[PDB]
C-alpha cells in the first residue's frame, strides 16, 4: 500500500520521504544507499522502510468504479 | 490448580509445570474443566493438585522442575566470579520475592578490600531467607560436566570446574547448581530434598521464588548467541582437512 | 476534592515486623521510573541496609518497595528522608541546565 | 508412524490392569476378589516415595 | 435515493420492484449498493 | 495457579449455594450483575 | 528417628489404584532407537 | 516445517484483492519485501506480493516470558502498525421461487415510534439488506429475509390469498467482535434465482496469542506485549521490534537465520537487497567488510544498554533485521467456551464442534488418568452429573 | 457445455497483457491452471500410478 | 571501584553503581550539600530547531534513565483520536485511513489545552479547549488536457495525491482569539496520506485530544531519546612501526591520527567512535590498547517530532519528575 | 476415486502455487512400513526434497 507514516521501532516521520525519494532515484539517478542517506535516514531501522516498500497501492488502482 | 482472573484472552501459567503436559507454547491449545459439586471440588485440589504431585509415579523423580531460562540464569550467578555489592544484592533479593519477605543479610564473602558478596550467598538466601524459615536442608550432589580432580586429593570436589555441590545447612559451599541439583529428572536435588523433608508447601514456595529471580535478572544481565561463537578459530580450520 | 489520595501508599501490615525498622510499601500507578531513581537515593542514607522495588505483574499498575534499616531510625522516616532528597536533586539539575541554555 | 501403534498398545494394557488395587490387608486383589500378590512387589513399599 | 452503482459501466441507477435486476444502460448482470449517507466513527488506534 | 481470562470466567459458572457465610457475599455479588465480573448469571430458588 | 520416619512413609497406602498406575507407567514410548553392533550382523528387536 | 508454513501466512494475495468475495481470506495492511531475496523467488514473483514484514529482532534472553518458543513484541510498534490484519468473510444467501409461483421478499425497517430503529434493525437500511460501512455487533440483522410459511410445500394455487402470508426468518451476525460491511451485492442466476452476496470485514490488531514465523521453521506465540521504555537501546536509539530467545538455536541447528541477520543488516547499510539462494548467494567473507566499513562489529554484536535500570548489559547482543511472517490461528478464533447449551437430538449429549455450541470431550485415554489418582467422586460429576443425568423408573422384580 | 480451465487455447485470458486483464477484472499474476464450476474454483490434483 | 566501564573481546566489566556509603569502611558521600552541585556540569553542543545535543557529567545511570524514560512516556502531547467519516469511497479501508491521521505530528503547544474527563457522555467533553477539530475535504477531477505523458496522476488528474496539509483547521467559538497567531498546521505538510482516482472522494472531521505516550505512541513528542557513554582509548606501549597506519584503519576517520613522521599514535576526543572492538582480535595487539567507556558522562542526543523544541522537552521531563515526588511526599500513609 | 479435485487454497500468493504443482498419493497405503513413504535418492532433479 502507501508507505507508513512513522517507523515501527524508532518512530519518526518517514512517510513524508517517499515522493521526494522516488523523484530522486528516477531523475538524476544516484545509487541506493547514497539516495537513502541523502534524505537523512541514518540508522538502519528508518532506512529499511523506504528501501523495502513493495509498491502496491498503484497496482490496486487499475480497477475503479468509474471506468 | 487455582484460578486467577486476568487480561488478554489466553490461558497462561508457569513454566516449571510444563514438562508433564509436553507443552512448548507453540500454538498448542489446552482445555479446562470446572468442578460443580463440593464433593468433587474438595478432592480435585487435595490428592490431584500440583503441589502434591511434584514427582512422577514411574520412577520417583521430580517431574516439574527447571526449564530452559531457569538453569541458565541460575548458572550465571554462580560461575565463581559474579561478585555483588550491597546495592545489587538488595535489588536481586527484592526482585526474587516481590512482596512480603524479611532477609537478615549474612556477612559478606570478603571484608574491607571492597565489600563484595559472592553468588552462592545470594543463592542460599533463596533457600532459607529468614531466621524463622525452617528449611535447613543439606545434600551432596554431582553435576553433568564434572571433570575429575588430580586423583591424589581426597574429596570429590577439588576439581577444575565447580565439581560437586556441598550444601550444609541451607548454604552452598561449593559448585554451580546445574541440572539435577534442581534439574527435572534425577534424585538428590534441592527441590526433592525440601519436598522429602520439609513438606510440599515449602518446596512449592521456594520454587516460585526461583522463577522471579531467573525471570528478571536473566533479562537484566544479557545473554545472546552471535555468529563469532560458531566459527573455528583457524586452528581447527587448519587441522580438520589434514586430519 | 481536598482528599490527599488515600489510594496512594499503603503500609503492608503483614510485612512490618517490629512496628518499625522494616517496612514494605505499595504505590499505585507508577513504573520503573521512580523505582531505581528512588532506591538510589534511599541507599545513600547510611542507616538503611535493604532497599528495592519490585513489580509483581506487569498487567497490574503496582510496585512494592521494601525498606529495612538499623536502629534509631524508622523505615517510614527513611522513605521521607529519601523522597525530599530527590526533589533537591531535580531542582539542582533544573538550575544548572537553564543557566547554560541562555548563554550558548 | 509410531505414535498410533503405541496408542493402541497403551490402550489395551489399561483394561487388563484396570481394577487392581491394594486392600487394607496389604494384599492387591482383582475385581472378583481374586488375589494376585500377597504383598506389592514382594516388598510392600510405595514406588513413589 | 440514487444508489446501486453498476459493476461494469459504473452507472448510478435505481431500480424498481417486480423487475429483473440489471443495468438499463448496457445490460450487465451484477451491481453493488452505494455507500450510506449515515455517519460512522473510528478511533485512531 | 492457572490464570484464566475475564471472558471465559463470564461464561464459566459455579453453583455456590447460600448459607450464613455466603449470604453477606452473594448479596453484594447478585446486585453486581452478569456483566460486571464479580457477579452472577443465574439464580435457582428454594422451591426449584 | 529419621530413618524410621522415612520407612514409615514408604509402605504402600491401602486403596491405591496401582494397577492403573503401573499400566501407564510401563507405557512410555520415548525410545525410538534401533541399536546395532560394529567391530555387524544378528539384529535383535 | 517452513514449506507447511509459507503457504499458511497472511499476505497480499492478488491485484483484484478488494473486488472479490471469497468465503474467507486474510489480508495485511503494510506488506514488505524480504531483505534476503532467494534467486528463485524473483522468478516466481514473490517480491511482487510478499507475505510479511521486516522486524529488527534482538536475540536475547529477556523478561522471562520467552522461555519455551514464545517471542515477545513491542507495544509501541504494534501501536504504529506492525503487522495489521483484515479478516474478510462472506455470508451469502439465495432467495428462490417455489413450485406454486410464490417467492420470498426481503424487507423490514420497523420504525418503532419512539424508536427509529429497533436495535436488531439498527444498521439495515431501507431496502432490507445492510449498508456499505455501518457497524454490526453480535445482535444486528443485516440480510433480513422473510419466507412464505404456506407455499413451502406444493398445494394448488388458491386465488383467494396467494402472497400475504409470510414468516420472518433472517440470519443474525453472531460473532465475538464487531465487524463492518463493505460489499453488499445483488445479482441473478441462470434460472432467475436472485442471490445477495454480503461481505463482512474486521480489523484485527496483533495481540497476545497470535503466532509468527521466521522463514526457517520457527513457530512461536506472543509471550507478552511490553512497552518501548522497556526493551533495550543501542547508541543510536534503536529499540527492537521482537525479542527472540537464543535457546531455540542449538537443538534446532538453524544457523541459516544466524547468517540471515548479518546479511540483512549489511543490505540496509549498503542499500542494495542481497541474496540468500541455495549453494551460493552472498558470501559471508565480503559481507562483514560492509559492517566494519560502516562502523559496526565484525560479528553483528553491538553493546546494548538496559531499559529497566539504565546500565549496560553484561554481554554483547546479536541484533539486526530478520523478516518475520504472521500466520493463521489467531487466539480470537481459537477461543471457545460453554456452560450449558443445546443438547443432541439422539443421545442428549452436548453438541459437537464449534459454531453450533461448545461442550468439550473427555476421551477414553483421559479417564485412565483420573483412576490413577483414585478420586472416585470426580468421575460421577465429569461423566454422569454434568453430561447426561436422567431419572428413570425401574422395577424391582423382573427388572426393566 | 464442457467447462474450460483458465489460460488455455480456448480461453479469453490467452494473450493478455496490462490492459485486458484490468478491463476483464482479473490479476495478471495468478498461475491459472484451475477450473471454476458452481462459483467456487477447483483444481485437479495430478495423480501418479505405477 | 574503577568508574571506567571495561570492554573486552567477549564481555564487559565494572558496570554497577559503586558510589554508595557503607562500601569499604568509610561512608561516601551521602548527600553533602553542595558536593553534587559542585560536581555537575552540562555542555550544550550543536542545537538545531528539531534536534538537540548535550551531555550531563558526573551523575549515575538511575537519574539519567528516568529522564529518558519519562521523556518518551510521561510527557503530554496532542494527536488526533476520533475520526468521523463522510463518504469514504476510496480504495483504502476505513480504519487504515483513520490510523494514518493519528500518526501525524500536529504543530501546536500542549499548554493551551486541558485534560479530558473520561466520565461524561458524548456531547459534554468536546467543548472548549479540550478538543481540536480538523476537517479534510478533497475530490479528484480529471485534468482536461493530458497532452502526451502517462505518468503518476499529477498531470493526468488534479489532486489525486492527498497530503497532510489538507488537514484544515476550523476554530471553535472560543479558540479563535487564542489560536490566532499560530495555526494547528501539522509538522510536515508533505506526508503522503492517500492516493486515489477520479470518482473517489474522502471527507472527514477528525477530533484531536491530549494524552501521554504510555497509552498510544502517537502522543510521544520525541522520535527517539537515548544517551551514549563516551568511550576512551587508553594508549600504552607507544611503539608505532608500520602498524600505526594499520591502527587508524580499524577506527573511523575521526577519533585518532598521526603527526609529522609517525613517532607515536595520539587520539582526539572519542565522541565519534562507535565501540566496534576491531582492534581486539588481532592476536598480536591485545597487550597495548584497551577500550572502555566512562560511566558518569551521558551524551543525550534527543530529537523531536515537530511540536516542541527539545530543550522544552528536557525541561518538562525534569520538572514532572519533581512533581511526582511532591505527590508522594505530601500524601498520608494509610495502613 | 474420491479426493482428486480439491478447492484451490487461497491464503497467500504461494499457497495458490502449492495447490498447483502437486502430485498426489496413489495406493500402497503404508500404515506401519515406511517403504513408499520415506525419501529416496532417485528424486534428484524432480520431486522436491523438502
Ligand atoms: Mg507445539
Ligand atoms: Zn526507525
Ligand atoms: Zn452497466
Ligand atoms: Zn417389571
Amino acid at each position: 500500500m502507501i508507505v507508513p507514516v512513522r517507523c515501527f521501532s524508532c518512530g519518526k516521520v518517514v512517510g513524508d520521504k517517499w515522493e521526494s525519494y522516488l523523484n530522486l532515484l528516477q531523475e538524476d539517478e544516484l545509487d541506493e544507499g547514497t539516495a537513502l542517506s541523502r534524505l537523512g535516514l541514518k540508522r538502519y531501522c528508518c532506512r529499511r522502510m523506504i528501501l523495502t516498500h513493495v509498491d502496491l497501492i498503484e497496482k490496486f488502482l487499475r480497477y475503479n468504479p468509474l471506468e | 490448580h487455582y484460578a486467577k482472573i486476568r487480561p488478554w484472552r489466553t490461558f497462561r501459567l508457569n513454566e516449571c509445570v510444563c514438562t508433564p503436559y509436553n507443552a512448548d507454547f507453540d500454538g498448542d491449545e489446552m482445555n479446562l474443566h470446572v468442578p460443580q459439586t463440593e464433593e468433587a471440588r474438595a478432592e480435585a485440589i487435595n490428592l490431584m493438585g500440583v503441589k502434591n504431585n511434584l514427582l512422577t509415579p514411574k520412577s520417583g523423580e521430580p517431574i516439574i522442575a527447571a526449564t530452559q531460562d531457569f538453569i541458565t540464569g541460575s548458572y550465571l550467578i554462580s560461575h565463581k566470579d559474579s561478585f555483588y555489592d550491597r546495592a545489587t544484592l538488595t535489588q536481586l533479593l527484592s526482585m526474587m520475592s516481590d512482596g512480603i519477605e524479611h532477609f537478615d543479610i549474612p556477612p559478606p564473602a570478603i571484608m574491607k578490600p571492597y565489600y563484595l558478596w559472592t553468588g552462592k550467598q545470594v543463592f542460599s538466601l533463596l533457600i532459607k531467607p529468614n531466621h524463622n524459615s525452617p528449611v535447613v536442608i543439606n545434600l551432596d550432589a554431582k553435576n553433568k560436566v564434572f571433570v575429575p580432580p588430580k586423583s591424589k586429593s581426597l574429596p570429590n570436589e577439588m576439581s577444575q570446574n565447580d565439581g560437586f555441590v556441598i550444601i550444609r545447612g541451607s548454604q552452598i559451599l561449593s559448585g554451580v547448581m546445574d541440572k539435577s541439583v534442581l534439574g527435572d529428572g534425577k534424585k538428590h536435588s534441592v527441590f526433592y530434598t525440601i519436598l522429602r523433608d520439609y513438606g510440599p508447601q515449602e518446596a512449592a514456595n521456594a520454587m516460585n521464588r526461583m522463577a522471579k529471580l531467573c525471570a528478571r535478572f536473566l533479562g537484566n544481565r544479557g545473554f545472546s548467541i552471535g555468529i563469532n561463537d560458531v566459527t573455528p578459530a583457524d586452528d581447527l580450520k587448519q587441522k580438520k582437512e589434514e586430519l | 476534592e481536598e482528599e490527599p489520595d488515600r489510594e496512594k501508599i499503603k503500609l503492608l501490615t503483614q510485612a512490618t515486623s517490629e512496628d518499625g525498622t522494616s517496612a514494605s510499601f505499595q504505590i499505585v500507578e507508577e513504573d520503573h521510573t521512580l523505582g531505581n531513581a528512588l532506591r538510589y537515593v534511599i541507599m545513600k542514607n547510611p542507616d538503611v541496609e535493604f532497599c528495592g522495588y519490585s513489580i509483581p505483574h506487569p498487567s497490574e499498575n503496582l510496585l512494592n518497595i521494601r525498606i529495612q534499616t538499623y536502629g534509631e531510625t524508622t523505615a517510614v522516616d527513611a522513605l521521607q528522608k529519601g523522597l525530599k532528597d530527590l526533589m533537591d536533586l531535580c531542582d539542582v539539575v533544573e538550575s544548572k541546565f537553564t543557566e547554560k541554555i541562555k548563554s550558548m | 508412524v509410531k505414535t498410533a501403534e503405541t496408542g493402541y498398545m497403551s490402550r489395551r494394557l489399561m483394561k487388563s490392569l484396570e481394577d487392581l488395587s491394594c486392600q487394607y490387608d496389604n494384599t492387591v486383589r482383582t475385581s472378583a476378589n481374586g488375589i494376585v500378590q500377597f504383598t506389592y512387589g514382594g516388598d510392600g513399599l510405595d514406588p513413589l516415595e | 435515493t440514487l444508489k446501486y452503482i453498476c459493476a461494469e459501466c459504473s452507472s448510478k441507477l435505481s431500480l424498481s420492484r417486480t423487475d429483473a435486476v440489471r443495468c438499463k444502460d448496457c445490460g450487465h448482470r451484477i451491481l453493488l449498493k452505494a455507500r450510506t449517507k449515515r455517519l460512522v466513527q473510528f478511533e485512531a488506534r | 495457579e492457572v490464570a484464566v481470562p475475564d471472558r471465559v470466567a463470564k461464561v464459566l459458572t459455579y453453583p455456590e449455594k447460600v448459607t450464613r457465610y455466603n449470604r453477606h457475599k452473594l448479596q453484594e455479588l447478585i446486585v453486581n450483575g452478569p456483566n460486571v465480573h464479580p457477579g452472577a448469571n443465574y439464580l435457582l430458588k428454594r422451591n426449584e | 528417628e529419621i530413618a524410621l520416619f522415612k520407612y514409615r512413609k514408604a509402605r504402600l497406602e491401602p486403596g491405591t489404584a496401582i494397577g492403573a498406575i503401573g499400566a501407564q507407567s510401563i507405557g512410555e514410548p520415548g525410545t525410538q532407537m534401533t541399536l546395532k553392533t560394529f567391530h555387524a550382523s544378528m539384529n535383535v528387536t | 516445517y517452513q514449506c507447511a508454513m509459507g503457504k499458511q501466512a497472511i499476505g497480499a494475495i492478488a491485484y483484484n484483492q478488494f473486488k472479490r468475495i471469497d468465503t474467507l481470506l486474510y489480508l495485511m495492511t503494510y506488506p514488505q519485501q524480504p531483505m534476503v531475496k532467494t534467486k528463485t523467488i524473483e522468478l516466481i514473483d514473490y517480491d511482487k506480493l510478499p507475505a510479511g514484514q521486516n522486524a529488527t529482532v534482538a536475540v536475547m534472553s529477556y523478561s522471562g516470558y520467552d522461555i519455551e518458543d514464545a517471542l515477545v513484541l513491542n507495544k509501541s510498534s504494534i501501536d504504529r502498525g506492525f503487522g495489521r490484519c483484515e479478516t474478510r468473510r462472506k455470508t451469502t444467501t439465495v432467495l428462490k421461487r417455489y413450485a406454486n409461483h410464490t417467492q420470498d421478499i426481503i424487507g423490514g425497517m420497523r420504525v418503532d415510534e419512539n424508536g427509529d430503529p429497533i436495535w436488531q434493525h439498527q444498521s439495515l437500511g431501507p431496502d432490507g439488506l445492510g449498508e456499505v460501512g455501518m457497524k454490526v455487533q453480535s445482535g444486528q440483522i443485516y440480510i433480513n429475509k422473510s419466507v412464505p410459511t404456506n407455499s413451502a410445500d406444493a398445494p394448488n394455487p388458491n386465488n383467494v390469498n396467494v402472497q400475504t402470508q409470510y414468516r420472518e426468518a433472517p440470519v443474525i451476525y453472531r460473532g465475538p467482535e464487531p465487524s463492518h460491511i463493505d460489499q453488499v451485492m445483488m445479482s441473478v442466476s441462470d434460472n432467475d434465482q436472485a442471490l445477495i452476496k454480503v461481505l463482512l470485514r474486521q480489523n484485527r490488531r496483533p495481540e497476545l496469542g497470535d503466532k509468527f514465523s521466521s522463514r526457517h521453521g520457527q513457530k512461536g506465540v506472543c509471550g507478552i506485549i511490553v512497552k518501548q521504555e522497556d526493551m533495550p537501546f543501542n547508541d543510536q536509539g534503536i529499540v527492537p521490534d521482537i525479542i527472540m530467545n537464543p535457546h531455540g538455536f542449538p537443538s534446532r541447528m538453524t544457523v541459516g537465520k544466524m547468517i540471515e541477520l548479518i546479511s540483512g543488516k549489511a543490505g540496509v547499510l549498503n542499500g542494495t537487497l542481497e541474496y540468500g539462494t541455495c549453494f551460493g548467494g552472498s558470501k559471508l567473507e565480503d559481507m562483514s567488510k560492509i559492517l566494519v566499513d560502516q562502523g559496526f562489529n565484525y560479528s553483528g554484536k553491538d553493546m546494548l544498554y538496559s531499559g529497566i535500570t539504565g546500565e549496560c548489559l553484561q554481554a554483547y547482543i546479536f541484533f539486526g533485521p530478520i523478516y518475520y511472517q504472521k500466520l493463521k490461528h489467531m487466539v480470537l478464533d481459537k477461543m471457545h467456551a460453554r456452560a450449558r447449551g443445546p443438547r443432541a437430538v439422539l443421545t442428549r449429549q452436548p453438541t459437537e464442534g464449534r459454531s453450533r455450541d461448545g461442550g468439550l470431550r473427555l476421551g477414553e485415554m483421559e479417564r485412565d488418568c483420573v483412576i490413577a489418582y483414585g478420586a472416585s467422586q470426580l468421575l460421577l460429576e465429569r461423566l454422569m452429573i454434568s453430561s447426561d443425568a436422567f431419572e428413570v423408573d425401574v422395577c424391582d422384580k423382573c427388572g426393566l | 457445455r464442457m467447462p474450460i480451465m483458465l489460460r488455455s487455447n480456448k480461453c479469453i485470458l490467452y494473450d493478455a497483457d496490462e490492459s485486458k486483464m484490468a478491463k476483464l477484472n482479473e490479476c495478471p499474476l495468478d498461475p491459472g491452471g484451475y477450473f471454476i464450476v458452481n462459483g467456487t474454483e477447483k483444481v485437479i490434483l495430478v495423480q501418479e500410478q505405477l | 571501584m574503577s568508574n571506567i566501564v571495561g570492554i573486552e573481546y567477549n564481555r564487559v566489566t565494572n558496570t554497577t553503581s559503586t558510589d554508595f556509603p557503607g562500601f569499604s569502611k568509610d561512608a561516601e558521600n551521602e548527600w553533602n550539600v553542595e558536593k553534587f552541585k559542585k560536581d555537575f556540569e552540562v555542555n550544550i553542543s550543536s542545537l538545531d530547531a528539531r534536534e538537540a545535543n548535550f551531555d550531563l557529567i558526573n551523575i549515575d545511570t538511575s537519574i539519567a534513565n528516568a529522564f529518558r524514560r519519562i521523556m518518551i512516556s510521561e510527557v503530554p502531547s496532542v494527536a488526533a483520536e476520533y475520526v468521523y467519516f463522510f463518504n469514504n469511497t476510496s480504495v483504502i479501508q476505513d480504519e487504515v485511513l483513520a490510523h494514518r491521521i493519528g500518526l501525524v505530528p500536529l504543530k501546536v503547544d500542549p499548554d493551551m489545552l486541558t485534560w479530558v474527563d473520561s466520565n461524561l457522555p458524548d456531547d459534554e467533553k468536546f467543548t472548549d479547549e479540550n478538543t481540536i477539530v480538523l476537517s479534510l475535504n478533497v475530490k479528484c477531477t480529471r485534468n482536461p488536457d493530458a497532452p502526451k505523458g502517462s505518468t503518476d496522476p499529477k498531470e493526468l488528474y488534479n489532486n489525486a495525491h492527498v497530503y497532510a496539509r489538507d488537514l484544515k483547521f476550523e476554530p471553535q467559538g472560543r479558540q479563535s482569539t487564542t489560536f490566532a497567531d499560530c495555526p494547528v498546521v501539522p509538522a510536515d505538510p508533505d506526508i503522503l496520506l492517500a492516493k486515489l482516482r477520479p470518482g473517489q472522494e474522502i471527507s472527514l472531521k477528525a477530533h484531536c485530544i491530549l494524552g501521554i505516550g504510555g497509552d498510544h505512541a502517537k502522543f510521544s513528542p520525541v522520535s527517539t531519546a537515548s544517551y551514549r557513554l563516551l568511550p576512551q582509548i587508553n594508549i600504552l606501549q607507544p611503539i608505532k612501526g608500520e602498524s600505526a597506519r594499520r591502527f587508524q584503519k580499524c577506527f573511523p576517520p575521526g577519533v585518532i591520527g598521526i603527526d609529522e613522521g609517525s613517532d607515536e599514535a595520539y587520539v582526539k576526543d572519542a565522541r565519534k567512535d562507535t565501540v566496534s572492538r576491531e582492534v581486539l582480535r588481532y592476536e598480536e595487539f591485545a597487550d597495548k590498547v584497551k577500550l572502555g567507556r566512562v560511566r558518569n558522562h551521558f551524551i543525550f542526543n534527543v530529537e523531536s517530532a515537530g511540536a516542541m523544541t527539545p530543550e522544552e522537552i528536557f525541561f518538562k521531563s525534569v520538572r514532572i519528575l519533581k512533581n511526582k515526588a511532591e505527590y508522594l511526599k505530601n500524601c498520608p500513609i494509610t495502613q | 476415486r474420491a479426493g482428486v479435485t480439491h478447492v484451490l487454497s487461497r491464503l497467500s500468493y504461494i499457497s495458490a502455487l502449492g495447490m498447483m504443482t502437486r502430485i498426489s498419493s496413489q495406493f500402497e497405503k503404508s500404515r506401519k512400513v515406511s517403504g513408499p513413504r520415506a525419501l529416496q535418492p532417485s528424486q534428484f532433479g524432480m520431486l522436491c526434497t523438502a
